[PDB]
């Protein structure tokens, strides 16, 4: 036994950005070995990078907050970060908390606050956090440490706590991992590959709440897989018996094969594809396990 | 009461210069100041910055000098390009987040 | 042969609100027999209600927006509801497109939109939005179609288009479904059971963002299966060989069996439980199958 | 302006009664005008509702009247007790979101 969810893409969650998967392409102009460190699984069930089950915890973070008002900055918030199901963040093998956001920019979070001003006690406060890719700010989620802010004209009386802080918006996106430790190196996922000549990945793409002053144009943000293939081989914990999977990608429908790919063991898919522009699939489709395969296995054009 | 302010707007013409007077409280004396460029604020490009002494720095086409008897230091930008209109920052360097002054630049021909 | 996935509660995604679950527990003191929408499916992997594959659809829509400014109102948003994937929504043989809302109370609403105005051009807004029981606003998202504003002194001259609605908070929450047309009459899931004498619901649960002005007590939802369950059977499509499936829930690290429970065909957990009060579990075990049953097979007590 | 009016705040005692006076512009003539109660706003109770006329109408110690020469629908509540306090609203019925405007109604006990 191994196999596939039998799910189209267009009805599966991101594995980088909290929201559905809206386009599956190729495009060779893109890095072809990007280093995300969400949405990263082994074939036999090894999550790895940053990487959590539940597409929930995707590009989110939980923490016990301290707030303290800055004057000229306005309500500071110290995040000491925890996993997000409550048990501790040890600093260890991976470079921040499971399903912390892996890319850069400016995020605006959205956290519980209660507040001791009279007329109101429960709300929703939206900081702003800078991700990376480098920062003033001397952000260190591997060591368990953030910080965010939010414009204030005094202080909003906010009371300490344990928070659960979910992405409103980015601002400035940038594809590349975030300061992770105060701009030093830590373990990450190594760079999705290798590939064969000509292969080329398959991404997953959405699109991300964006604040652009100018541009009306959506961005863009890819993964290697979808989170339901992520749980799906967490728990099913396959045996691994080559290094990749031959895939067929089929209109069920019709039966129609749009194109066929090959899954590597260490969770990224591969087309053969010799254009140079990118090329876009129709998301109706579904995936089909054929066969374990060699790394050579060399695969037909599209 | 806030440690940085600066000019909301400076204005220069191209080929020309320009500069701006970033005054901070006596607390901040010791601390490095610098001079950033662009948004998102606090990964902005920084351009110069002092060794926390009253050393006048020059980088490119820009300098700054910290005068820690009046608690300012001053920024000039030289040569001004088009290029050069934009947003820009009045740092102070800390341990955490930073405290800035956005400053608004804008160039004529 | 029906089996589950190796996840355990805590690790799940909750199937009514985009949250972690947190909490596992029995409670004969809340409504034994719940009309949930979403959450909702069946053994055999037939969805009941709206529920959606994605746990990223839960509790959120899609729609072509349109903005009119209302003197005394604000910024007033008129939802034509889209199925979240782009498909065309048509009314049919369910409350509403997939993943909306199921309860009632007033939501916070996050979308992106686009601005005419000088100095800016995206930004993320969050509206209003009345969802039940009974409302005056003619909610008819059965129909496609939900009104939203955000109070505002002047129009905020909004580009109308295409919008992914998120849920930010939820204010004066009741666990009781929406108002799905206009007050009239909806297809709905039918409320969970029957259970035999003894037998309670197991509950899934997660707390939600409030807006509360008074009370800094969580927000509890509830659901009768992790998303994670509902995307399992969904995509396994398992043959049913009897009326329930028994289950053990047990810590694998020690073999401790927690409880047994009745998994019935129509998606529901159940538990023996004599007592009043409330009772909670650990959330690191994992459900094993252990075979068909009958509908009459007790269970024992905890 | 505003399309529909009234005070921000009224106090009434025990056994006493009120009287809410909801201003409106004349496009809403011919609309149906009521009496709500409750928060969140547009879930909220409706007392009594009339039928886009003038005549009036009463309800247990709730009545509503709508005025459509000075464009004005008078509220008055009756026996007033301590359980009548909270959050109203003046409504005006149409598809989509009413005009509303929030009255915060106190009510306390007439002092000894
Ligand atoms: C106050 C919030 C509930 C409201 C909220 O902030 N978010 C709900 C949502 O995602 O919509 C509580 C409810 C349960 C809480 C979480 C759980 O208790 C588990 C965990 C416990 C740790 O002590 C702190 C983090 C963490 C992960 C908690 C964060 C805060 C939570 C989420
Ligand atoms: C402008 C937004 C992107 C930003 C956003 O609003 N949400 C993304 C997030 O969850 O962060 C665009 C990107 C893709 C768009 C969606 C896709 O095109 C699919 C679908 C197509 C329908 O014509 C309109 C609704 C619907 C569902 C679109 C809604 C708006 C989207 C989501
Ligand atoms: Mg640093
Ligand atoms: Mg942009
Ligand atoms: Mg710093
Ligand atoms: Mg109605
Ligand atoms: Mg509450
Ligand atoms: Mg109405």
């Amino acid at each position: 036994m191994v196999d596939l969810p039998v799910i189209q893409p267009r009805l599966c969650t991101h594995a980088r950005w909290p929201a559905p998967v809206y386009g599956l392409l190729v495009d060779p102009s893109l890095p072809s070995n990007p280093q995300w460190q969400n949405g990263r699984v082994h074939v036999d069930g090894t999550l790895l990078g940053t990487t959590p089950i539940s597409g929930s915890w995707v590009s989110c973070f939980a923490a016990e907050a301290a707030y303290k008002f800055q004057s000229g900055t306005g309500e500071v918030a110290t995040f000491t970060l925890i996993e997000q199901d409550g048990s501790a963040y040890v600093p260890g093998d991976r470079a921040a908390p499971l399903g912390y956001p892996d890319f850069s920019g400016q995020l605006e979070i959205e956290v519980q606050t209660e507040t001791t001003k009279t007329g109101d006690k429960l709300k929703v406060t939206t900081f702003e956090m800078i991700l990376g890719p480098t920062t003033n700010a001397d952000q260190a989620p591997y060591q368990g440490r953030v910080f965010a802010s939010v414009t204030a004209a005094a202080s909003l009386d906010l009371v300490d706590g344990r928070v659960r802080a979910v992405p409103r918006s980015i601002y400035g996106f940038q594809d590349t991992i975030p300061e992770y430790n105060d701009g030093l190196l830590v373990p990450l996922a190594p760079p999705i590959g290798p590939f064969l000549p000509g292969e080329v990945l398959l991404r997953f793409r959405t699109y991300m709440r964006q604040i652009d002053t100018a541009d009306a144009a959506a961005e863009a943000i890819d993964c290697a897989l979808p989170q339901e293939f992520v749980s799906w081989f967490a728990s099913n914990a396959f045996t691994v018996q080559s290094e990749a999977l031959l895939l067929r990608y089929r209109n069920t429908l019709t039966g129609q094969l749009l194109f066929e790919c090959k899954l590597y063991n260490e969770g990224y898919i591969a087309l053969s594809y010799s254009g140079s522009g990118p090329l876009t699939f129709p998301t109706d489709g579904i995936f089909e396990v054929v066969s374990w395969v060699p790394r050579l296995y060399q695969l037909a054009s599209v | 009461e806030d440690p940085v302010t600066g000019p909301e707007e400076v204005s220069g013409q191209e080929q020309g210069s320009l500069t701006v007077q970033c005054r901070y409280t006596s607390g901040w004396k010791d601390y490095k100041k610098y001079w950033c460029q662009g948004v998102p604020q606090r990964s902005c490009k920084t351009l110069v910055e002092t060794d926390a002494s009253e050393q006048l720095v020059k980088k490119n086409r820009v300098s700054i000098r910290d005068n820690q008897r009046d608690f300012i230091f001053t920024v000039t930008m030289e040569d001004l390009r088009m290029s050069d209109a934009g947003i820009y920052w009045c740092g102070i360097t800390k341990g955490g987040l930073d405290p800035m002054f956005k400053v608004t630049v804008n160039i004529g021909p």
